């Protein structure tokens, strides 16, 4: 099975196809995948259970195919639709914040999130 | 249908046209030299 | 090849550079702006 | 004439060597394709056209060698 | 910057079509303070 | 000699008309559809404004 | 006068027909044929705004458009099996390349003075090898002169010759007895495949012309 | 307003709609096209902003 | 003549060199296949058609080379 | 006389070997494109102009070599 | 004389072609070993892939070899 | 006679040097594409360096080409 | 006379071969420069002078080769 989960909420916790954005670029898992450990980067994620496809916006986490075909995906607070327009407004604010702004790292993340939003 | 709208970029294309003229003359001279064995 | 050595180089080149100047003007003043008419017409439709 | 004709036939064989580079080239493009598809499971819709474009271009440099080869051989 | 802190800031940015809930907002707002200590001796409870 | 080349050209156009030409018809159609739908949508939109 | 003159006229007439006999008196709805010339417009808009984007790109957009369409049409026309050397008269294509190269060099000298030669200083690098990097930058800069023409010329010429030589061989397979005419068709199928490849690479080469002479114009307009 | 609504109903092509009809309805069409040629741009963000746009590349 | 006959037997040999490239090329396509399947075991049913395609195309450049050898050998 | 003409054709054959390098070169640029896209598909539109540019620049060296071949052949 | 010499010479040239096949076989086996060593488990499907790959690389070499024999013997 | 032949042969051999440049240019461009796909945002710094690397790789090939002209013409 | 002069020209052609290695060489140094810099965003200030050293050293081999070619031709 597939374990797709958040701390406070818990989703799908192998499922047909899962498409993952990782430090190794992009990784695809289809049925059995050979067992990996990959850190999930801040992401646009696709999980497909059968032909049905569900599209996820993910705050990064960790990915681990277990040898027994358990794709453990753990991530913080995600939905893709939930993330969306208010975020476009925020991104303007975030650009301002990037100007002033650990604060450097925060601003770097703000740029990353802005990019991650452009992906939506 | 067909409509002419003037493009004033023909004076932007002055070095391009000048290059065409130089080569035009040069190919006359080149043709004469190659038509002589 | 004999199809790469004519003596007609300047003859060819005359007709050649004439075609270039012709097509350039033809596109630039005529045929490019009628596509820009499609663009502008679409933008007027965008407004209403 | 025997000399010129022999020179052509030898020279043709020499030109044939040039084809080898394109041949390896084809494998390299296709290897990239196979690796890429294995990475995503799903990149293939974008990438498969890129692979065809690359294949054709590598192949073309090879064919230019072949056309010189045939220019000596037949011609 | 620690990996989970890095992910954390991203998660905070991520709580911004829209579909907003209390648990999310709570997950991105905390009033907690961290009190450094030494020795007994206490450098202040800087806001977390 | 060159009639062999013409036979090849006849084959080339045959494959093109087989595979590419219905695809290009469909492609052209697809774009036309999208344009038309947007165009007509705009007409609806200004009609709404009059009513408002 | 020449055969060459007759096919240059034919190119002009094909190009006239795409902005005359392809639209239905300019419907906004669009015509199936006119959608093709929309996409060409869009991909050269987005290519030359991408290459020679700056404060202008539209000022050199017609020039890049008539360089697109000429090569785009002339590698279909030159690929009709009874059509004469235009582009396969290499002297016209290479000459066109050299003209554009000189028209860039002159444009750069005129617009950007004698600090045009700062184009041939490429980067801030250690000073004892700064002059060396000028010498073998200018060497490569007028390698741009002959490369642009020679790409197109080699591709088109080699394609036609390859097909004709192989056609001549399959002619002689089928000029001797029917057992040779059997497995005389197996190489013939190779010529058909080569012709498919040659049509494809001529449109690819056409994109390569207009991107390269956008890239050179990017360099020429924007120094370094 | 009754008349304005009626005018949209009784005068409105969208089949045989041509740019010739829009040039006739506003000389703004030709004014903008010429101004754009003078501008040295040919990108209108409306041809792509809601109207279909595709680049081959 | 002797020169021409010599040219055929030698020239054939010269052509044979090009073939080495195709041999290497083939190995590269297969290497990519193995690596691909290693990376995702279920990629195989899609990928195996791609692999045979890559093999054939790389092989084709080799074929053109091998033909020139045979043309000199038996012509 | 035969020697001069023979040598012309020999020198031509010999030059053709240089093209093989460019054939490998085209494949390498395209391999990078495919690998890049599969490793980050968001890059694809930004990269596509640079990729085509690099292919062309690679191809040119082989065609320079080929131009010497024609320089010998035509004289 | 020249023709008999040419047979022996021709054969020698043909021997060069084999070098590529030798490298080719090795690369396939290297890929087998790497794929297997990474997974512990891809092997049962992959082992026939590796044998096939060996054979095809070898086959191109064989074409070089038979041309060597043909030129030597006639 | 033999001298005329010799320059034609010598020109042929010198041109082979270009092979190295064709591979070379591609390795630089490959690394550009690989680098930019890895980083995304590196491209602004890297693209000038890559064009420099291209120029230098090409430059060796132009030397090969120039030797050919020095034999043939000179 | 003719043979000795010929041997200069032919020998020069053979001499030019060594240059191919340097072409590949420069590229290999630059590839690593690009790869390293793309990894760090910030290694570049240390790595760039190191890279110029590597370039010069790889290039030098090419210059030695060119020198021998010139010794035959000019010398």
């Amino acid at each position: 099975k597939l374990q797709f989960a958040l701390p406070h909420e818990t989703l799908y916790s192998e499922v047909t196809q899962v498409n993952l954005p990782a430090k190794s670029g992009r990784i695809g898992v289809l049925a059995n995948h050979v067992p990996t450990v990959e850190q999930l980067l801040p992401g646009v994620v696709e999980v497909m259970e059968g032909s049905n496809s569900k599209k996820f916006f993910i705050s990064g986490g960790f990915a681990t195919v277990q040898p027994d075909s358990q794709l453990c995906v753990t991530a913080i607070e995600a939905p893709l639709e939930s993330f969306s327009e208010n975020i476009k407004n925020l991104l303007a604010e975030a650009k301002k914040n990037v100007s002033s702004s650990r604060e450097a790292a925060e601003a770097a993340i703000q740029v990353e999130v802005l990019e991650n939003l452009q992906s939506v | 249908m067909l409509k002419r709208f003037p493009t004033p970029i023909l004076k932007v294309y002055w070095p391009f046209f000048v290059a065409g003229a130089a080569v035009y003359y040069g190919m006359s001279k080149a043709a004469d030299l190659s038509s002589n064995t | 090849m004999p199809q790469l050595v004519p003596f007609y180089f300047m003859n060819q080149l005359t007709y050649g550079f004439l075609l270039m100047i012709t097509l350039l003007i033809l596109f630039s003043q005529f045929f490019l702006p009628m596509i820009l008419r499609l663009y502008v017409s679409r933008l007027f439709i965008s407004k209403l | 004439m025997q000399l010129v004709l022999a020179a052509k036939y030898i020279g043709a064989g020499i030109s044939t060597i040039g084809l080898l580079g394109a041949g390896i080239g084809i494998a390299i493009v296709f290897a990239a394709l196979i690796n890429g598809v294995s990475r995503n499971p799903s990149i293939k819709d974008t990438v498969f056209p890129m692979a065809i474009l690359g294949f054709a271009l590598s192949e073309a440099t090879g064919l230019f060698c072949l056309m010189v080869s045939f220019l000596l051989l037949f011609g | 910057i620690s990996y989970a802190a890095y992910l954390n800031v991203a998660a905070q940015a991520i709580r911004s079509t829209e579909l907003q809930t209390a648990s999310v907002l709570n997950r991105s707002q905390t009033d907690a303070f961290y009190t450094q200590y030494k020795n007994a001796s206490e450098p202040t409870p800087i806001t977390k | 000699d060159e009639s062999i080349l013409l036979l090849t050209f006849l084959g080339f156009t045959g494959l093109v008309a087989k595979y590419l030409a219905p695809a290009y018809k469909d492609f052209a159609d697809a774009r036309m559809k999208k344009v038309s739908d947007v165009l007509n949508a705009s007409r609806n939109k200004h009609v709404e404004a009059v009513k408002d | 006068l020449t055969t060459f003159s007759l096919y240059t006229i034919i190119v002009l007439l094909v190009i006239t027909s795409l902005y005359t006999l392809t639209n239905n008196n300019n419907k906004i709805i669009g015509s199936r044929w006119l959608i093709s010339q929309e996409a060409i417009y869009d991909t050269i808009m987005n290519m030359t705004k991408g290459q020679i984007g700056g404060k202008n790109w539209g000022l050199y957009f017609p020039m890049i458009f008539t360089l697109f369409m000429f090569i785009f049409i002339a590698n279909l026309i030159s690929m009709i099996p009874y059509s004469f050397a235009l582009s396969a008269h290499l002297v016209f294509i290479i000459s066109l390349s050299i003209v554009i190269w000189l028209g860039n060099t002159i444009l750069g000298l005129y617009k950007h003075g004698w600090v045009f030669f700062s184009l041939f200083v490429p980067a801030g690098t250690p000073l004892p090898l700064v002059p060396l990097l000028v010498i073998i930058e200018t060497l490569s800069y007028f390698a741009r002169a002959i490369s642009l023409g020679l790409r197109l010329g080699s591709n088109i010429l080699a394609g036609h010759l390859l097909m004709v030589i192989l056609a001549g061989l399959t002619f002689n397979f089928m000029l001797i007895n029917l057992f040779t005419l059997v497995f005389g068709f197996v190489p013939l199928a190779m010529i058909l495949a080569i012709m498919m490849l040659e049509f494809a690479i001529g449109i690819i080469q056409g994109y390569v012309w207009a991107i390269l002479t956008a890239s050179y114009l990017k360099d020429a307009v924007y120094l370094h | 307003l009754q008349s304005t609504l009626d005018n949209i109903q009784s005068a409105r092509p969208f089949d045989e709609l041509t740019v010739d009809d829009l040039t006739k309805i506003k000389p703004e069409i030709d004014a903008k096209v010429e101004e754009m040629v003078k501008k040295g741009k040919w990108d209108v963000p409306g041809y792509k902003d809601r109207f279909g746009n595709l680049n081959v590349m």
